[PDB]
């Protein structure tokens, strides 16, 4: 013993001093000080003045490869910005040429990466980055088995994108998912329309994806096996894998578990939701939903049900009282997307973040680019590297353009947080990073003090408790409302990718959480020949949909952190974090790292805590709670699987 | 016991050269605020003397006076005796009349 | 590689650096030197200019604590001292009032030191003052308990001093055991007279002290064992008990063995003692002693056969020679006890030890001042705190006193020794350390050599083997004779609180270990009405009776290892300390310490035997124990448990 013993700040070691034994030495990390360890208390240590292996090589390969990296990435990023804004055959050619000397390129390091052990190399950084390029993808598989994962992925996605439904009562007029059947799943309340649109994108995309589906699965678990994991699963589980990380390495496992033993907690609080959407269901559909029956999988705002916000209408907690909107306000001091945008950034300014780039004007666009050129109006970020950063989207005078613009501005801040790591390292530690810390100055954005504190909202303006319910129900209905929605379908995908249901059993153990886990009850039976679980863009297309619930937890939990950093004083849902330049600050640091170091760590660098819990949900939507509970007081909670609108 | 005498056994930070510390806070040890009161890990830093004459020797009560003898910029004030010896007449002598 | 190790001090890293192995940094604590081990020594390393935890918060607890200890000990110890030399009715109050207010500081500041826990402290020290106060003692049981078993221990106080018993040749006329019943059976040699006493005592305090003893062990057990302790006893084997300290640890089960070992192999000396005590009680009492049976009860020159001090009067060795005393030549030189104290302020200088405070001498009543006020005469120090020393003491100008004087000094200078240490820790390391300190420099001081150098004796003195044999028989019978019923009496109360003697056969078991241990029956055969046992006051009172046989245990090797380190040649009982300051400075490391340290450390430091031993024992008596084979060869070596006086 007797060795080195250090720490980040002398505070620590007045706290830990006690907990150093004999003889250790006690190096100051921040503050570069070394003592010694002795009886009662440390005594000054004389400092002096600060001052071929394969694991050099590896620095010297991984270094070079960069450089390389930056020039081709920027070409594919530029390439995709160009097709982006204008949707053209030319910006196509050049896509497809760009990415094609983008992927065959980083195979070639790959393998040569590979050639590289990393058992003898222990630089963490180094040995991080490596293992993020020996990774070879689907060709750990065999070319067929990689042709046949790639073309169905093209195929599925397609599917999904072109997947059709046509009315019985007209052949010719058929509506895609967006925005025939999303809107009427939204915006239409008629049971049978709602039902056919329900059932009828789920038919013709569900059984033409089922075999596709089928084989997508286990050609995604044979390469996780290949890329040693139990399942396609854990391959997804690893993405917040920590390893060899001494008090901060995350087991695959363990995944699973936190967001099963998160998401218990949050069941109480749903039970009650679901009543309550229940208790206002029955007032407009008795009929359509029991009292103590699932909610039909057709009337939930959305063709899957993943998002009970398009309920509010039918379930609003205070109709005389709508949410606060400073929309008109906007219109009324003619704010428009440069402003918003301008606003943004001085909101970015107001918690202490720089400025952002004044090239990012010059070359990303704010409105709906005209129509010569064709592009996409979804709020989308774009850090091209090599200090280019951009958002490409149409943002019109709405809150949710205000709203978005502070989501996709605040990955830009992270984008140029890690710009200064290298390129492998020139991401978010985990895939809802990022989205959560774009989520939370969304939220700091929509805070009423902070539109009181911009004008926005008027000062004589009440905040009473029935609108404070209306905005938290509504934050209810788009965030805890998907919540057992992401939670049961990522779970789905686990155990598919696990082969825990038989293909057999696919659509049945799907209804069978439905209206368990979730209390949402199809309103015509599926069977297997439905792959209705895979009927969503992220399985359809192969993303982690597990993304959208650890971001929520992150973002939560960022967000108490910056409401005890910013010290709110009322309610969780009322922590506005404006003119909190420490904040700022304190998230700077984390996103200053991006993915070079583990994603825990960061965690506890902001919230405290190295594992991700729902605890600041339960305090944000802790009076929404009681209202719920006092509105559940008279009508049944819970939900009863056998019942249906079927039967 | 003299209980008048108060003496600061602890202070937050050791004292600058002739610099006095008079505060009358509750001196905190551990991280639980004292709030201007006693209790968990707060204390009293001017402890009362207990003065007796059969104390100790090495406890009993000694007055000390230390004198400070700044001489800077400002002119000088504080000069000795400058002993003067007798008168002398008549005589070849050396004599010094102030200076 | 390498590893560093630290040394407190210097000195000790230099005896301790031939088996480091080469390559380890030397760093000392103390001297704060860098040195590298190497080849056959080591190289100086050059080195530069020098550049909440509940344990920290637990020595600012103990700090503030010992400031209004040591305040409120002061005058509780100075209130009581005003009533023990003028007692009066003000006087009682003022003791009674400082000691209320005094026990009610210790309880809040024990209830106080429970909330900071002994585990997480690294302070030895720290831990053990916390753990002084954190003993929550009779209070670990219910109120009742403590106040009912203090409500005996009244009635023990109480009766024990009011016992009175009457002779029945006149019912008027009765005498208490002090002085009336202990001078009958240690100044008048009738048989009957001491036999009467003797029985009635017992009888009398027998019969109202047996019912309470019983309940008042049972008390004592009970809160012992809630305080995690087999038995009351072990409660009391808890003083020696030592944990937590390296290469020190003393069970509380080892202190039994360690007295029981002892006494063993004293038996031989002793069963030649008690033989030659008996051969010579035959001389007196021809009737009433057989030459195999054991001693009678008040045929040992005192109350409880305790002491044999006053059979020296008719087991003399040599009656026609003189004993060692100067209690004439005291007088003779017109001396006081005011200058026997100087004598023993002159003892402590001349053995090396510094002078103390004259704030004592001006504190102290060394003479009972007339008859206006009363002045209590029973040898006692007092430790009053803040540098405060008071000896209660009716000195007169005698070699008794003289010793007294000695004996009483000698708490005193042990108790300002360990001034340093806190106020928690202002005490000795045991229940038999400042007596041991005391005794053995009055013994050295009642040496020709000392009444020699001072002229208290003539150096015409023959210092012949005839009076070496009467000086150590008359030590041995205070000394020597007491360690047989101390042993046994510590011995019976122990298995009393462990229950293992029955209370049906207390009296009889008592007896019989006196028969047997000791070597003395009773006069007349006492049942389980009386409380024998229980007539010591220590009994009655609740005093560890151990503590007298491990002072002698350890004056003596206090003593022997005072005269081995003086060079002292010859029969160990003329060894005199005086002009010896080796033998001070060597003996006041240990009196510093106090009771911060192990007293087995404190006992190997003096001595050089970590446990207990008799080996000096038998050097100081080695003349006497050749001496008593040869008067006890024409008689029984040992004694008979059978025979009685009264069968």
């Amino acid at each position: 013993s007797s060795g080195v013993r250090l720490w980040a700040t002398r505070q620590a070691m007045l706290g830990q001093v006690h907990e150093v034994p004999e003889g250790w030495l006690i190096f100051v990390a921040e503050q570069e000080e070394l003592y010694v360890r002795v009886q009662n208390g440390f005594r000054k240590v004389q400092l002096e003045a600060r001052t071929s292996t394969i694991e050099e090589q590896a620095k010297t390969f991984l270094d070079k490869f960069n450089h390389e990296a930056e020039d081709l990435f920027y070409q594919s990023s530029l390439a995709s910005w160009n097709y982006n804004t204008n949707i053209t055959e030319e910006n196509v050619q050049n896509m497809n040429n760009a990415g094609d000397k983008w992927s065959a390129f980083l195979k070639e390091q790959s393998t040569l990466a590979q050639m590289y052990p990393l058992q003898e190399i222990q630089n963490l950084t180094v040995k991080l980055q490596l293992q993020a390029l020996q990774q070879n993808g689907s060709s750990v598989l065999s070319e067929d088995k990689s042709k046949r994962l790639n073309t169905i992925l093209n195929t599925m996605s397609t599917i999904y994108s072109t997947g059709k439904v046509c009315n019985p009562d007209n052949p010719q007029e058929c509506l895609l998912l967006e925005p025939g059947l999303n809107e009427i799943m939204a915006n239409s309340l008629d049971y049978n329309e709602r039902l056919w649109a329900w059932e009828s994108w789920r038919s013709e995309v569900g059984k033409q994806l089922r075999p596709l589906y089928e084989e997508y699965v286990v050609l995604k678990n044979e390469m996780a096996r290949a890329n040693h994991y139990e399942d396609y699963g854990d391959y997804w589980r690893g993405d917040y894998e920590v390893n060899g990380v001494d008090g901060y390495d995350y087991s695959r496992g363990q995944l699973i578990e936190d967001v099963e033993h998160t998401f218990e907690e949050i069941k109480p609080l749903y039970e009650h939701l679901h009543a309550y959407v229940r208790a206002k269901l029955m007032n407009a559909y008795p009929s359509y939903i029991s009292p103590i029956g699932c909610l039909p999988a057709h009337l939930l705002g959305d063709m899957w049900g993943r998002f009970w916000t398009n309920l509010y209408s039918l379930t609003v907690p205070f109709g005389q009282k709508p949410n606060i909107d400073v929309t008109d306000a906007m219109v009324d001091q003619a704010w428009d997307a440069q402003r918003i945008f301008k606003e943004a950034e001085k909101f970015f300014v107001s918690v202490g973040l720089p400025n952002m780039t004044q090239g990012f004007w010059e070359n990303s666009m704010l409105t709906d680019p005209g129509n010569v050129q064709k592009a996409v109006c979804h709020p989308t970020a774009w850090d091209l590297g090599k200090g280019d950063f951009r958002i490409l989207m149409c943002t019109k005078v709405t809150m949710d353009d205000f709203l978005t613009a502070h989501h996709e501005m605040g990955h830009i801040q992270y984008d140029m947080a890690y710009a200064a790591q290298p390129f492998l390292l020139r991401n978010g530690a985990n895939e809802g990073f990022h989205e959560a810390v774009g989520e939370i100055m969304s939220l700091s954005a929509a805070t009423p003090k902070h539109l009181k504190s911009i004008g926005l909202l008027s000062p004589d303006f009440q905040e009473d408790n029935e609108t404070e319910i209306n905005f938290l129900l509504k934050q209810a209905l788009t965030i805890v409302g998907t919540l057992p929605f992401t939670y049961m379908l990522e779970k789905w995908r686990w155990m598919v990718f696990k082969g825990e249901i038989p293909k057999d059993q696919w659509m049945k153990k799907w209804w069978e959480m439905k209206r368990e886990i979730v209390g949402v009850v199809e309103p015509v039976p599926h069977d297997e020949t439905y792959c209705d679980p895979a009927s969503l863009f992220h399985v359809s297309n192969d993303y982690s949909f597990i993304r959208y619930y650890t971001r929520t937890l992150y973002q939560f939990q960022f967000q108490e952190a910056l409401c005890q950093a910013a010290k709110h004083e009322g309610p969780l849902h009322k922590c506005d974090i404006s003119n909190s330049t420490e904040a700022g600050q304190k998230l700077f640091n984390m996103l200053r790292l991006g993915k070079s170091e583990p994603w825990t760590l960061a965690l506890e660098n902001v919230v405290g805590a190295k594992n991700m819990n729902v605890r600041p949900l339960l305090n944000y939507f802790e009076p929404l709670f009681t209202w719920l509970k006092d509105q559940n007081k008279n009508s049944f909670v819970g939900w009863s699987t056998d019942w249906s609108p079927y039967a | 016991g003299n209980y008048n005498y108060l003496y600061r056994l602890f202070r937050k930070s050791n004292l600058k050269p002739f610099e006095r510390d008079i505060s009358t806070e509750i001196y905190q040890a551990g991280s639980t605020p004292c709030n201007g009161v006693e209790g968990f890990n707060c204390y009293f830093p001017l402890q009362s003397y207990g003065f007796q004459p059969t104390n100790g020797v090495g406890y009993q009560p000694y007055r000390v006076v230390v004198l400070s003898f700044e001489l800077l910029h400002a002119p000088a004030t504080v000069c000795g005796p400058k002993k003067s010896t007798n008168l002398v007449k008549n005589k070849c002598v050396n004599f010094n009349f102030n200076g």
